[PDB]
C-alpha cells in the first residue's frame, strides 16, 4: 500500500461503538465518556470503560445500582 | 415621617447571631449612594459523551452574593444642614475605617457588618475598598474624598439548614378528595406507583381499590442503609 | 505505656534475631488477627471493633467535599 | 480479606473525634456503598482559612512481610 | 486516591492557588501507572 | 384577539416532565423585553498529522443552547394601565425572585422554568443575574430597577433519544 | 501659619524602627501632586460542598497596602518663587532618586521612606517607577520630566503583635450589675455556659444563684495541655 | 515512552484538553527518572 | 537478546487487524529504523471523536523471573 | 532535591520557559511520596 493513507472501509468522519452485556446492548440512556482496550505479548489483556453518573439532588448513582455492571 | 430623607447606615456586630454591638461601632453617611448592585449565580455540571446532541444537566451549587456602591465626602461647606469643621474629613474617614476595615483583637478578625438603607438589609464582609483624596487646604488638610467599596455575604450554618427545610425520609400525610387513587398518590409522593401494597398495610387498608372520601392516611418514610 | 488484648496460646520457646522492636511486633501481632493503634505516647493492640455507635453520618448530597470509593 | 471488601476516602469539614478505629455513617453514594464504614486513617490539613479532614475506610489485604523492604539483613 | 498515604502537604505562594490543583493531578496519574504495572 | 399586547410570563415547575406546578409560582412582566438572543455550537476534532494539506474534520458534540434578554421594573406613575403602589416595586422583585432564583426544599434544586411570549417556548434553568436599583422615594423606597438574565437549555434523557431517532442496526 | 502652602517630604532611614536618618538623605518637592490613592484587600477562604444554597465565607488575612501618586519637574521659569540653574532639572533627579531608589552598601538593600504631607504619614519601600523627559534646552539639557510612582507599607514584627492585641487565653474581671446571672456571664466570655461551677469555685462562692451587686469576680483562663 | 505500559485513560472536562497535554508531560519525565536511577 | 535490538512506539488513526504477533513496514525515519517491525503490544483509545492505536514493536530482554515480584512465598 | 540523581535535561520550545518550571515542580512532589511510604 503506497496511498499515502490508512485504510479503512469507510470514511473515519464518525467513530461509533457497541457495548454488549450477557449478550445485550446496555440502553442508550447511558453515556460513556472513554474507552480503552490494551494487549501485550505474556500479559493478560485488559479494558476500562468510563460512564458519566451520580446526581447529588437525589443523593444516589443510577448506573452503579443496575445490573449492568456488576463483577462476573 | 414620610418627608424625611433617611441616611444610610452600617453597624458592627460581634457575634455570627448579630445581636452583640460593638461599643461605638456605627457610621452614619451624610451623603447618599446613586445606586447599588447585586449579583447572583448559579452553577451547574455539563459533562456530556461524544457522538449526543444534548447534555445531561446537574445542579451543583449556589455561589455566594455581592453589593457594590460608592461614597463622596465632602465639608467645604455649599451642602445645607451641615457645618464645616477644623479638620475637614479626616474624623469622618477614620470613623468609618475603624467600624469596617480594621483588624478585632477580641474576635481576631474584622467585624461583621449590616447594611441598612430603607428596603435594604445586608449582613456580611469587606472585600476590597479604594479611598481617593481630590482637594486640600493650603496646610494639606484634605476636604473632598471619593470610596468605592464591595461588600460579601454571610449565612451562619445553623440558618442554612432552616432556610433549605430539606424533606422518603419524612413523613407526610394527606385527605382523601374524590378522584384519588392510591398508586397515582403514591408516585407524587415517592417518585414510584409500586409502594402502594406497603400505604395500605400502614393504614389497615383492605378494600384500597374504593377509597372513602374523608380518610386521612399516612406516609411512613423509606428505611435505610 | 500499653493497652495489649490476651491470647489463648503460649509458647514454650521463641526467638527474635536481627531485627527491630516494631518490626517484630508486627509480624507476631498480625499472625493472631490484632491490629495496631498508636496514639499519643500510648500503644494500643486490640482486634476489629465495628459493633460501636457511629460518630456522626457524612453525607453525599449535605456535606462531603470529596469522595473515592472502590470494590473488587 | 472481609475486611478489605469496600475500601475509600472521605473528605469533609474537620473535627477533633475522628481517630483510626471509629466507625462513621455513610450515606448518599449508592446501595453499592452505602452504610457503616469502620476508619483506618485520619489526614488533618489546616491551611489559608480552613481546617479539613480526610477519613479513609477499609483494609489493605497485603501482610507487613509481604508489602514492607528492608526487614532482614 | 483510597489511601491517605499519597497526599502531600499544601504550600501556597503570594505571588501578588490555580496551580496547586494541577499539581495534584500530576501525582495522581504517576501513582496510579506504578500501581497498573504490577498486575500479572 | 390580534390587537392584544402580550406580555411575556415564566412559570416554574416541580418535574423533568413539566407536568406538575409549583404553587404560586407565575411571574408575568409588567414591560416586554426589546430582544432577546439565541446561541449555538457546534464542536469538531481536528487532529492532523505532519506534511499534509488538510484534515477531514470529525464530529464531536452539539453543546447546550442559551437565552439572553433584559428587564425594566418602574411604578413611577407614567405608564398607562398601572397604578403607583404604597410600596414601588418591592414586591415585584420578590416575586420575581421566588420564581427564577430560589432553592427549593422539597426537591434540593431551584426550579424548572418555562418561558413563553408569542412564538417562543423555552425551558431550562437560570445561570445569572444582575440587579441594579435606580430611583428611590425620599424613605429609601426604590421605584426603579433594571435585571439582565442568562437561562440555560433542559433536555430530558428519554426525550433526546426519541428525538435522535438513531437507525446495518 | 494657616495660610502656609505645605510642600510634600520625603526622609530615608536606616533601621526598621524609623530613627536613624540617612545623612543627607531628605527631598522636598517643589510641585505637589494633584491627589493621591490607597487600596485595601481582604481576603476569605470560600469552599463549599456540592448540592448546598450558601457557604459561611472564612477570614484568610489581611493584605498589604499601596499608595500612588505623579509627580512634575519643571525649571522653564514662568513659576514664582523658584529660579533658573544652569542645569536644568538634573541635580533635582539626581538626589530624588539616591532617596528612594539607590541600593545603600550599608544595609545590603535601599532605604526605608517616611512620606509626610498634612495629614498624610506612610511608611515602606518602593516597588515601581517611570520617568519621561519632555523638553530639552538646545545642547540637550532637560528642563522638564512628569514621574509616576507606587510605594508598598511597610510594619516591623514585634509592632504587628502590639497592634493585634490578641486575647480562654488571657484573665478578665467584672463587677456584678443588677440583672446579672452566673451562667449568662460565662457563656459572653467563654462561649458556652457550662463552665459556671469553675467560676463559683474559683470565687469562693456557694450562693452562686443569688450574686450580690457590688462583687468584684475574676474570670480564670482554660489550661492549655 | 517506548512502552504502551505507561500510558493513562484521557478524561477531559466541560469546563464552558489544554490541561491534558500538561499532565502528559509530567507522567513522561517521572518515569524516566525512575528509569535512570536503576543503572550502574 | 535480538529481538531487543530496536525497540520503539509508532501511533497512527486506528484499524481494528493489528494485534500483537504481526508484522508491520516502517518508512520515513531514517536508514538506522527503517523496515519491517515485529508487534509486540497494542493500546486502543477511543474519545472525543476519535479511534487512534500505538502499536509497540521489538522485545524487552528481561526474563520474567528476573523482572517480576512476588513469584515466591 | 538534596540530589543531583533526579534532576531532568532541560529541553524548551520556540513556540512563538513558563511551563519548564511547572513541570520541575511535580517531579518534585512525586519523588516526596516516593520516598515516604518506605518509613516506618
Amino acid at each position: 500500500n503506497n496511498s499515502g493513507t490508512i485504510e479503512t472501509s469507510q470514511s473515519v468522519d464518525r467513530v461509533t461503538h457497541k457495548i454488549l452485556i450477557d449478550g445485550s446492548e446496555i440502553p442508550g440512556t447511558y453515556q460513556v465518556k472513554s474507552i480503552q482496550v490494551t494487549k501485550e505479548v505474556n500479559r493478560i489483556p485488559t479494558a476500562r470503560l468510563v460512564i458519566l453518573d451520580g446526581d447529588a439532588a437525589e443523593r444516589d448513582f443510577k448506573v452503579s445500582n443496575s445490573d449492568h455492571f456488576v463483577p462476573g | 415621617s414620610e418627608g424625611k430623607l433617611e441616611k444610610l447606615r452600617i453597624v458592627a456586630y460581634k457575634d455570627s447571631k448579630f445581636s452583640d454591638e460593638v461599643e461605638n461601632g456605627e457610621f452614619i453617611t451624610l451623603l447618599n449612594p446613586e445606586k447599588y448592585k447585586f449579583q447572583y449565580r448559579v452553577e451547574q455540571n455539563e459533562d456530556q459523551a461524544s457522538g449526543t446532541s444534548s447534555a445531561p444537566i446537574r445542579f451543583n451549587k449556589i455561589l455566594p452574593q455581592t453589593l457594590e456602591f460608592d461614597f463622596l465626602f465632602d465639608r467645604t461647606g455649599v451642602i445645607a444642614g451641615y457645618e464645616v469643621t477644623e479638620d475637614g474629613i479626616i474624623n469622618d474617614i477614620d470613623h468609618f475605617k475603624k467600624v469596617v476595615y480594621d483588624y478585632n483583637g477580641e474576635k481576631h478578625k474584622p467585624n461583621y457588618l449590616m447594611i441598612t438603607w430603607g428596603s435594604l438589609l445586608f449582613k456580611g464582609y469587606l472585600k476590597e475598598m479604594d479611598i481617593e483624596y481630590k482637594l486640600f487646604r493650603p496646610d494639606g488638610t484634605p476636604i473632598r474624598a471619593m470610596a468605592t467599596t464591595k461588600i460579601g455575604e454571610f449565612v451562619e450554618e445553623e440558618l442554612r439548614t432552616a432556610q433549605e427545610n430539606n424533606q422518603p425520609d419524612m413523613s407526610h400525610y394527606r385527605t382523601v378528595k374524590e378522584g384519588d387513587t392510591l398508586p397515582l398518590m403514591t408516585y407524587r409522593i415517592y417518585g414510584d406507583s409500586k409502594y402502594y401494597l406497603e400505604v395500605a398495610k400502614a393504614n389497615g387498608l383492605t378494600n384500597f381499590r374504593r377509597l372513602k372520601t374523608g380518610t386521612e392516611l399516612i406516609f411512613p418514610p423509606l428505611q435505610k442503609q | 505505656e500499653a493497652d495489649v488484648a490476651s491470647t489463648e496460646n503460649q509458647h514454650t520457646e521463641l526467638v527474635q534475631y536481627d531485627v527491630t522492636d516494631w518490626d517484630f511486633m508486627m509480624l507476631r501481632l498480625q499472625a493472631n488477627g490484632l491490629l495496631c493503634l498508636v496514639d499519643d505516647g500510648k500503644v494500643s493492640i486490640q482486634k476489629p471493633d465495628l459493633s460501636s455507635e457511629a460518630l456522626e453520618t457524612v453525607t453525599f448530597g449535605a456535606t462531603i467535599l470529596e469522595f473515592d470509593a472502590e470494590m473488587d | 480479606q472481609q475486611l478489605a471488601k469496600t475500601r475509600g476516602r472521605i473528605k469533609f469539614q474537620g473535627i477533633p473525634t475522628v481517630k483510626p478505629g471509629v466507625n462513621l455513617l455513610l450515606e448518599g453514594v449508592g446501595d453499592r456503598f452505602n452504610g457503616k464504614v469502620f476508619i483506618t486513617g485520619v489526614n488533618h490539613q489546616i491551611s489559608e482559612g480552613n481546617w479539613t479532614v480526610d477519613a479513609q475506610f477499609g483494609l489493605n489485604p497485603e501482610w507487613f512481610s509481604e508489602s514492607e523492604s528492608n526487614i532482614h539483613t | 486516591p483510597i489511601e491517605i498515604k499519597e497526599l502531600h502537604i499544601k504550600i501556597t505562594v503570594d505571588d501578588s492557588e490555580d496551580k496547586q490543583q494541577l499539581v495534584a493531578q500530576c501525582v495522581e496519574q504517576v501513582l496510579d501507572v506504578l500501581k497498573s504495572q504490577k498486575e500479572r
